[PDB]
């Protein structure tokens, strides 16, 4: 969509060609990015804890 | 933690009941920069203090 380009073109491009292509184009967005993990724990109510 | 997430939400809605309830102790001046967008003035109070 934004490097004017067919998919077909594209199809053998690897992640890297790609996220160069784009960053020249002027797309910033370009990653992808993890998650934090948040700690969860019930209370011991008539049952063993998790 | 998912306790203090949760002590966080909580506690965040009670503080922002009593402020708006019967004179607000935020003037309209803030409100009205608050809802440019179109949220309520209490959600918006609410995300700012955040």
């Amino acid at each position: 969509f934004l490097t004017n380009t067919t998919y077909d073109i594209v199809n053998n491009d690897t992640i890297d060609v790609l996220k160069m292509k784009l960053r020249n184009q002027g797309w910033p967005f370009v990653e992808r990015y993890n998650a934090v993990e948040i700690d969860m724990s019930v209370e011991p109510l008539r049952s063993p804890g998790q | 933690t998912s306790g203090s997430i949760i002590n966080h939400a909580n506690n965040l809605n009670k503080v922002i009941n009593h402020v708006f309830a019967d004179k607000p102790l935020i003037s309209e001046t803030m409100l009205k920069i608050l809802t440019i967008d179109g949220t309520t003035g209490k959600d918006g109070y609410r995300n700012w203090l955040d």
